[PDB]
């Protein structure tokens, strides 16, 4: 599983 | 403004930062992680395979013309073939989109982009090119082939999907939601996971679909030691309908994966690297699942290491259905300065787990102290990059054995400034607090997300004959107060049970533990926040994701009622959860910016976090374990798809602020990579321009080898399956 930053 | 489809010009364009950690690297330890990022940038290519029909010949196209010339060499001829600056920027935009996502579809959105110029003066470059004047035939053919669909934009190739107005190559072009569940109950009951799989279906004379499962591995219908998969390559027959069960995908690539997977073991520092990498080998030659998933469990136990490594079909998130991995691969050295603070959370971890809003029946039965690092990046193959990582995928072994989680610490830097300018959607007087504070924020967030989000939880398991892994006798769900009536039975995981959502319905679990642990005084105090600082990142982590939840709007396909993209849809849902109480803690203002155009303001009543936020996030997390434990697709797909529905309804009007969103847009930045250049004893890093020239020119040097082969073998193997689209 991943984690993402947004806007980036 | 942004254009949807289409890469902007002036797209930002970071080079991740390496230079130190790789400066640290033994001779041994280099050449170990020069051997394994060969390996991903190798099985990297895969992805272009596993996006679009045309995406392995473009990069076969791009990668021929800018082998004969540079940026700036295929510059003149561009400029002196008619093209302006503007539209031969908007080329080499094009193309370092292609080579960051491996595909001409955004790896974050499933949306397809286009070259923002005329296709007939790129063909005028392309047909005129050196590249062109060395090898007509196969330029033109090229061009031929995949010219069409580099700019179409039909509606039916605009987002990523199954059924006719969608596109995907997981599946064959007349594959439907229907036959993607019909295939996933076959392979349930064979045991067989969808992880390295594909679907394909042919129809006979009759009209009878036929249904191939094709496993990737080096070898194919020969003949080898192998019994595990060679006894599934068979025809079978389920509910009426024909399967059969091949291997050999991407059969050429994985065999340059596999021989630098072998070479990386020669300098392997211990038995459980030595070990895992044979295990992979033994995944990707042989086509097994559980050969990758003996390797992952030898990984697990590789504790903070030096260059930290994983590999394989790991992910599934761009599969329409859910269950089928993409392609990706990375090399990383751990930073054992930034390591510190999560290690601590980790020392922390299990005491943090019993505040979460579920009876420790619903909990692992045993806190099984994961490593957690902060990672400096040196090589992510495939798609696109994230910021944190909680893995393996596998259930059975996060819930028994262990796990790892890793913070992408040199990934973080890149968005960790903020631009007051170019903020949206914010009040004035947040504005300087959100910029403060976003970066620590999401560190804190990113640590609780993998550790204390996707670490946590149990899943309710009945083997094939009658014992479960909890007792039914005592365990009682809290929602209901009944002794439990649904589980997991044999053969079943959490992607196969629900399927189009199991993704984002994680991610929200995930990303709403995130911001209730924030609350809590000893987790900021470990990142090194106490008092009025404390509060501050409190209040900016839960204006982000408020934030946020109004900017997924773009990654939401009305015509289709579809989400594009699983951590957004997550953070839309908090935000409706968190409306839905109400009590004045969040709203949403359609206004009018100094732009002149519409526009739109977010408040947050920081006193109103604690006494209304916190009881209703606490309310809703508890529903999303008691719904995942007991795998209740049902009950899961009404509470989370309630949510996440998107209409025009007072007082917020999501489907017109939809626009508003979509207006004021910033494209996420591309992200240069470094390559490894071995010099016949000693490693070197090579680095490149943060622009898209740069990015161009880091895969013009990544395959120095055998570039030229690679772009021989993707061709091969795209029409090889053409008739399936
Ligand atoms: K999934
Ligand atoms: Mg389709």
């Amino acid at each position: 599983d991943r984690v993402y930053i947004h806007p980036f | 403004a942004d254009t949807q489809y289409i890469l902007p010009n002036d797209i930002g364009v970071s080079s991740l930062d390496s230079r130190e950690a790789f400066r640290l690297l033994s001779p041994t330890e280099r050449l170990y992680a020069y051997h394994l990022s060969r390996a991903a940038w190798y099985g990297g290519l895969a992805v272009l395979l596993q996006t679009s029909p045309e995406a392995p010949y473009i990069y076969a196209l791009l990668s021929r013309l800018f082998r004969a010339q540079d940026p700036d060499q295929l510059r003149q001829h561009a400029l002196a073939e008619g093209l302006t600056e503007e539209e031969y920027q908007a080329f080499l935009v094009y193309a370092a989109g292609v080579y960051s996502n491996m595909g001409n579809y955004k790896s974050f959105g499933d949306t397809k982009f286009v070259p923002n110029l005329p296709k007939e003066k790129l063909e005028r470059v392309i047909l005129g090119s050196e590249a062109a004047q060395q090898h007509p035939e196969e330029v033109r053919g090229l061009w031929q082939t995949c010219g069409e669909l580099m700019f179409s934009l039909e509606p039916r190739l605009r987002h990523l999907g199954l059924g006719k107005e969608g596109i995907t190559t997981y599946f064959s072009g007349n594959c439907t939601m229907e036959d993607a569940k019909l295939a996933q109950d076959f392979l349930d009951s064979q045991n067989l996971s969808a992880y390295n799989t594909r679907l394909f279906k042919e129809v006979d004379g009759c009209g009878k679909p036929y249904y191939e499962v094709r496993l990737a591995s080096v070898l194919g219908s020969e003949p080898s030691l192998d019994s595990e998969v060679t006894s599934k390559l068979k025809s079978y027959e389920f509910r009426g309908s024909p399967f059969q069960v091949t291997r050999g995908d991407y059969a050429p690539i994985l065999q340059k994966v596999v021989e630098q997977l072998e070479k990386a073991k020669a300098y392997a520092a211990n038995s459980h690297q030595g070990q895992m990498l044979a295990q992979y080998i033994e995944s990707f030659t042989q086509g097994s699942i559980e050969a990758h998933k003996r390797g992952s469990r030898f990984w697990i136990q590789d504790k903070g290491p030096i260059v930290e490594s994983y590999i394989g079909f790991i992910e599934s998130y761009r599969d329409p259905f859910g269950s089928r991995g993409e392609f990706e691969g990375f090399v990383a050295v751990v930073n054992k300065a930034m390591s510190a603070k999560f290690e601590r959370l980790v020392a922390s971890a299990e005491q943090l787990l019993k505040e979460l809003p579920w009876p420790p029946t619903f909990e692992k039965d045993k806190f099984l102290t994961p490593d957690f690092t902060s990672l400096d990046v040196l090589t992510f193959a495939g798609s696109g990059i994230p910021a944190g990582i909680n893995i393996p995928n596998y259930d059975d072994l996060r819930q028994t054995e262990g796990f790892k989680n890793v913070s992408l610490g040199n990934v973080l830097a890149v968005a960790y400034a903020t631009q007051r300018e170019k903020l949206t959607f914010l009040e004035e007087d947040d504005k300087d607090l959100y910029i403060l504070w976003k970066g620590p924020s999401f560190d804190v967030q990113v640590g609780l997300h993998a550790l204390l989000g996707h670490g946590s939880g149990k899943l309710f398991v009945q083997d094939e004959k009658g014992a479960f892994n909890f007792d039914q006798e005592t365990v009682i769900n809290p929602e209901t107060g009944e002794q439990i009536q649904s589980w997991y039975r044999c053969g079943e995981t959490w992607d196969s049970k629900f399927s189009t959502i199991a993704s984002s319905y994680e991610e929200c679990r995930a990303e709403s533990v995130g911001l209730y642990l924030s609350l809590h005084p000893q987790v900021l105090e470990i990142f090194g926040f106490e008092g009025a600082d404390a509060e501050d990142v409190i209040y900016v982590n839960w204006l982000n994701m408020v934030r946020a939840g109004l900017l997924a709007l773009e990654f939401y396909t009305p015509e289709a009622f579809n989400w594009r993209q699983a951590h957004m849809q997550a953070r839309f849902v908090i935000l409706r959860v968190l409306l839905e109480a109400g009590e004045g803690l969040v709203t949403i203002t359609p206004t009018t910016g100094s732009d002149g155009r519409p526009d739109a303001r977010v408040r947050l009543d920081r006193s109103k976090i604690r006494s209304v936020g916190k009881p209703a996030l606490e309310r809703f997390l508890r529903r999303l374990q008691v719904l995942k434990s007991t795998g209740d697709v049902a009950g899961g797909r009404a509470l989370y798809e309630g949510y996440a529905t998107v209409t025009d309804a007072p007082p917020e009007s999501f489907l017109t602020l939809r626009d508003t969103v979509l207006l004021r847009k910033e494209s996420r930045k591309l992200i240069v990579q470094p390559n490894t250049r071995l010099e016949g004893s000693d490693v070197q890093l090579l680095e490149y321009e943060a622009s898209a020239a740069g990015l161009i020119r880091s895969f013009s040097e990544r395959f120095p080898e055998d570039g030229p082969e690679l772009e021989e073998i993707l061709t091969q193997l795209a029409t090889a399956d053409a008739r399936f689209w």
